[PDB]
DNA sequence: TTGCGAAGGTTGTAGTAGTCCAGGAAAAA
DNA sequence: ACCTGGACTACTACAACCTTCGCTTTTTGG
């Protein structure tokens, strides 16, 4: 068999592993060696290098198979030095390329970003009604208001939304700055009425995101 | 916008990644380059130019959305690589974002029959022998340029090339035509910049600047037009004046719409005022902007499809 | 990070197994971090087994950035002398090591001034925290990234800023059982930013198991890693909680990480 | 003409990155990997190179690629360890290709496939074709090839010709597209069966989607990618575009892939990933291991030479 | 076949050969490249190296022809570093030893 | 540590000094300015030779001897065998129960003409490639020769080499035993010389006691040993390289790859210890 | 809060060979 | 007037880190 011994020791290191494997091997190049050897002979070697080895001691075995094949044997000493291939790096840096903080992985942070905003702009509208105001102005004795001040902003935000429509027309609707007026007040199915209207959460009553945004 | 008809954008200086699920471009001037009004959509499509990278990330995202991506040079020419569009037809119907096309349907279901190529041919050739006319007397910039195109020779010429074509029974005799045509105008060209005798050299082999612009020139217009049938769909091979045999056919027949009606006035120009390369490349990228060409070569290639059904 | 005590190797034969759990921990790391964890503990009593967390704990961590986790037992009142004698376990500073004295607060004492606060509409500025509980910690408390928003020197920040912490699982619970108010934010924060060891589960009621079920799915929910500790641990109570955690893994890795990998917790005994 | 002397079928290597980032350096195209307080340079040698597939955490940048495409280089993105690029409700895509548009392709093998390809009659022809074909390297493969013998692929004789004589006559009768597509799914589960049984595995169920978590099915599902890199390349050297699929192609985008891709994914693909299980290796050897037995059996002729005949044969017929 | 390519080079000509060698193959070291390749891209290699060679420039080229076998193919530039059969010296001295 | 037919060098070194630097043995020539160090893989040689213009220095020596490497001199060739080594001493015993007697001294002497006419004959049927009747009948008829006294051993073995001689100008189509030929077949000799030296120490036997050359020159054995090699292969090597017009180094360097090719240390080993044998059983 | 790669200049280290001085060895079965 | 090892001493090749700066490429058989 025919191999391939490649060195990438430092320092003290260097010379004895030239020392070691000078008596196997003819020298192809400054840190190359090449030969045939028998199994013997490379049991024998790798166990002289394994016995004096050092901290900066770095040598990798290659073995030419057969045709268009050759693979990785063995490394003796530092493994830092070769990737899997036994290939070594070419360059080497201290200051950051990849530069990976930048770029995050939360695959729902608009989702979230953008729902959150929509329902902050909406959540305590409901602090409008006279009830509310009053009290607010009140100073004397507190009556609990009969309903809370986040129903209102819900029955608001239905009413608005308009019954039964699907998303895209009242994310339209709203989009339009130019579009004002109050004439989809008319639509408020006040629950203080003798009937009860259904409840805004029905199949019927609001699109999937109307209730998203309506829960929050 | 390269072109208002393809929806193509072009990006440079920028970095595209994507940050909580969404693609954000980092460039000097912050968050106020107008890279942020780009409708991510199935009706878009992305070039990256000179200084910019693009994430795996990114590239799913935009997969997600459906928009094209695609490599070019400096500029917006040539193109070096770019994903591929599929073909529309009653099968073969995977569910995708992407949106197909249908130009390969019609254009392969007349390239078979040998005389409507011929009216194709004549098409093309009906076309330059137009834009030439433009070029070389309407424009008021190149006018003021200085190079001085005489009416009556020009017009002579393309007068009887319009004779010449309208009357080719054969390929080789529209090939002899074109030639004649080429010569003709080479020598007004040469005889108006005052720089004496021209030849094309063989080979790119000519020493002369007038060579070598010529050469460049015509490499920037050779990208534009893969540009063009990237976009529309077809494929390079199937030529339509060219041999069958010849590579790359189509590419150099849209591309030859443009080149003796915008190419061969620069050359010269630049030849006289013995300017360098980058001056030169800079003036046929602006030329070629102003005059709107990716949009004219898009319209003929469709139109072409059009009339062959319309006919059918 | 970079504790040498978690690091130390333990001379005592006595104390070898520990020695081993943490090269297991370094063994697993890697899958850990990526599919998940859902560690036990069965050693005996009399074993020592608070180091034994801790140090299991940190070898997970990457030691590049460092470790964060917290404590929980199961007791209703927590009395310091427990958490100094966990620092002295663990062997930690009083700068490194938070404790929450006290027990939870009852429900209804909140409300009369609720309702008083009514008068004006302002719901939303009530503590946090109730103000008995107060955080033994004297570390860094300048760089808060959340500072503005929990208060400069209130409960919140300074749990939040602790890298370790002890407590009572009466303190975390309102992550998953609050009702009224805002008093799952502060928990819930902890809860996403650094990991979980429940200790003595077991000393549970029957009864308020499905509480501790619900806190674990949550727990497993936002990305944390949870380690029971006990030695009489019945099977049926272990199924459950697994079954519950992965539940709660699942949906958590839609959103976050590589899409398309698939849910192999990693478990461990 | 200096670049891309030595031809596609020739080269020898083949890429699949993660978490790196491809750059030009001092006029070399070089991948950079992290490692703590050190960064290290890769090189790519471009001229010895078909394909480059990245995974996940990686970006590439412009003058990187024009370089590759220079060189006539694919490159796709594709979803890390196996899984899909993107996957939703019935929505996949497994890789995105950018094949360069630089280089002019023969003209020849383009007009000659897509005079057929608008016609219900050769395209079920071309199938039959193509089915034949794999069937026959099946064959070849799994008593021929003396190396996975000597690796223990140990498989009946009489079991494995009684199913490829039933699948052959079942096959060439087969009316429609769809009797087709439920043959070769028959044809696949019996093979699914017999190389389990050949090296004593056990009970083995195919999962789809990625979803499996024995090892067979992880190495099965990245196995996958490599015929598809190797298909795709031997797909554009000829000049044929993707989307001109003829059998896979009601189920996915661009399905041409995926039909030359079938050619090999059973002949060499199942036996090494049931013997790596075997051995419990993991992604890296399977990988190279694979890598190997592929190069040495030179798949990507084999799958030039097939288009090329059915091409040919479809122009003859006519 | 298989080949090892082993540089030698100096000074401004390392860089211009670690650039077009790094084309073809993988650094298997600091100046050793070894991968499988056809004969045409054999002699593309050759001849892009001597086209920009310069006068430091040293480049050698074994085949490993077979088994417990191997040849050496050709030398671009100085062939004062390496011998005969491709070896190189181990060591130098301007001092005379010989005598 | 591997075995001395494993080993896959054989060196032939000229105007070279053989020192050892650094605990290394390197062999030193000069070029001019500076002076250049290559090293030997001691423990990957069989046997080294030393030409004309070089000398050794003892600390050398203790290493080459040390790992059990042989060495020699050349310009008829004088060995120096390394005695710091303990070899098997069955065979030798053998060997020398044999030697004793001359009459049985006098048999097998043509047993290894014998084994070497059928190595010729069998390496003679593809290498030589890049007539079978002439061939086969000359073999024949130095058979029936070859099977009285050992003056006519040699008078036989001498006309079978005088017809392969001839027989391998024709192949050629270029003989006389000035020209390039007789220079490369006596480089050939001389290696040939080193490969018998180097298998008979390996087996142990004494070279001075010798076969059929013993009154021609000292140390008959291991010339007679490199016999069975030097017709088998050396001649037609040496006429092709020869015929080729190729250098001395080119022609030695194509005759040590053909003698590693053929696994010849193997075979001369084999035979020397199947002649004992046989020579034991007549006893 | 802000691209990408090249060329020129500066700074630091490992690695090579010359000089001179001193000691001269290998430990079974 | 012998021959190596070691310690000590110059003294160059390599390699990376810091600043600017232009942004192409022959482009031809198509």
């Amino acid at each position: 068999m025919n191999i391939l011994l490649v060195s990438q020791c430092e320092k003290r290191a260097l010379s004895e592993t030239r020392r070691i494997l000078d008596q196997f091997a003819e020298r192809r190049g400054e840190r190359t060696w090449q030969t045939p050897i028998t199994q013997a002979g490379l049991d024998t070697l790798r166990r002289l290098l394994k016995k004096s080895a050092r901290r900066n001691t770095a040598v990798a075995c290659h073995w030419i198979r057969g045709r268009d094949h050759s693979e990785l044997l063995w490394i003796v000493g530092d493994a830092s030095r070769f990737n899997a291939q036994g290939a070594v790096p070419t360059n080497r840096t201290c200051r950051d390329i990849l530069r990976k903080e930048d770029e995050n992985d939360w695959h729902s942070a608009e989702d979230i970003r953008l729902l959150t905003v929509m329902a902050a702009l909406f959540h305590d509208i409901g602090k409008a009604s006279q009830a509310f105001q009053a009290k607010l102005r009140n100073r004397g004795k507190p009556m609990a208001d009969a309903y809370r001040h986040e129903w209102v902003s819900l029955r608001l935000f239905e009413a608005f939304v308009g019954p039964g429509s699907s998303d895209e027309d009242w994310l339209r609707r709203l989009a339009d700055k130019r579009e004002t007026g109050d004439a989809w007040l008319s639509q408020l199915a006040r629950d203080d009425r003798q009937s009860a209207p259904p409840g805004p959460f029905q199949k019927s009553r609001l699109p999937p995101l109307a209730q998203a945004v309506g829960w929050l | 916008l390269h072109s208002k008809r393809a929806n193509l954008y072009y990006l440079q200086h920028c970095r595209v990644l994507v940050n909580g699920g969404r693609v954000e471009y980092v460039t000097d001037e912050g968050r106020h380059s107008h890279y942020w009004n780009i409708p991510i959509a199935n009706t878009t499509s992305l070039l990256l130019g000179t200084g910019t990278s693009i994430t795996q990330a990114a590239m799913r995202e935009l997969a997600r959305a459906g928009v094209l991506v695609g490599f070019c040079g400096g500029g917006g020419t040539p193109l070096f690589s770019a994903n591929e569009v599929d073909v529309e037809v009653s099968w073969l119907t995977p569910q995708s974002e992407y949106r197909p096309t249908e130009y390969l349907q019609r254009w392969v279901g007349f390239w078979f029959d040998e005389e409507k190529r011929l009216v194709a041919a004549r098409h093309f050739q009906r076309a330059r022998l137009e834009r030439i006319r433009h070029s070389w007397l309407e424009d008021r910039v190149l006018r003021d340029a200085g190079f001085a195109v005489d009416a009556t020779a020009l017009a002579v010429a393309v007068e009887d090339s319009a004779r010449a074509l309208e009357q080719a029974p054969n390929h080789e005799h529209l090939l002899t035509e074109e030639a004649r045509l080429s010569k003709r105008l080479f020598k007004l060209a040469a005889q108006a910049t005052r720089y004496g005798e021209f030849v094309r050299a063989k080979r790119g082999s000519g020493g002369d600047p007038a060579n070598r612009f010529l050469d460049h020139g015509n490499y920037l217009a050779y990208g534009l037009a893969a540009t063009a049938t990237w976009v529309l769909g077809i494929p390079h091979g199937l030529a339509v004046l060219h041999g069958k045999t010849r590579r790359g056919g189509l590419v150099f027949d849209v591309a030859d719409l443009i080149k003796d009606s915008l190419i061969l006035p620069q050359a010269f120009l630049s030849a006289m005022r013995g300017d360098e390369e980058q001056d030169f490349r800079q003036a046929c990228l602006d030329n070629l902007s102003r005059a709107q060409a990716l949009d004219f070569m898009i319209d003929t290639l469709k139109d072409v499809a059009q009339r062959s059904t319309v006919s059918a | 990070a970079r504790h040498k005590g978690f690091t130390r190797r333990v001379e005592q034969p006595r104390f070898r197994w520990q020695d081993k759990a943490y090269d297991c921990a370094m063994a697993c790391r890697e899958q850990a971090m990526e599919h998940g964890f859902f560690g036990l503990n069965l050693a005996s009593t009399g074993c020592g087994k608070t180091l034994a967390n801790g140090r299991i704990l940190y070898a997970l961590a990457d030691p590049q950035r460092g470790a964060r986790f917290s404590i929980a037992l199961g007791l209703r009142s927590l009395t310091l002398q427990t958490g100094q004698a966990y620092r002295e376990r663990l062997g930690l500073g009083d700068d490194d090591l938070a404790i929450l004295v006290g027990g939870s607060a009852a429900r209804e004492l909140f409300e009369k001034q609720q309702e008083r606060l009514e008068r004006s509409g302002s719901e939303s500025a009530q503590e946090l925290l109730a103000e008995n509980s107060h955080v033994h910690f004297a570390g860094t408390l300048e760089d808060g990234p959340l500072r503005e928003w929990l208060g400069r020197n209130s409960a919140g920040n300074r749990l939040l800023q602790a890298p370790i912490l002890a407590c009572t699982i009466d303190h975390l619970m309102p992550a998953s059982e609050s009702l009224r108010g805002g008093h799952q934010i502060a928990p819930l924060l902890r809860l996403m930013t650094s990991d979980l060891v429940l200790d003595e589960v077991d000393d549970f009621d029957i009864d308020d198991l499905p509480a501790l079920s619900r806190l674990v799915h949550w727990a497993g929910l936002f990305g944390s890693r949870v380690l029971l500790s006990s030695a009489t641990l019945p099977p049926a109570l272990v199924q459950g909680l697994f079954e519950a955690y992965r539940s709660g893994r699942e949906i958590f890795q839609r959103h976050r990480g590589a899409p398309g990998r698939a849910t192999e917790i990693r478990c461990a005994w």
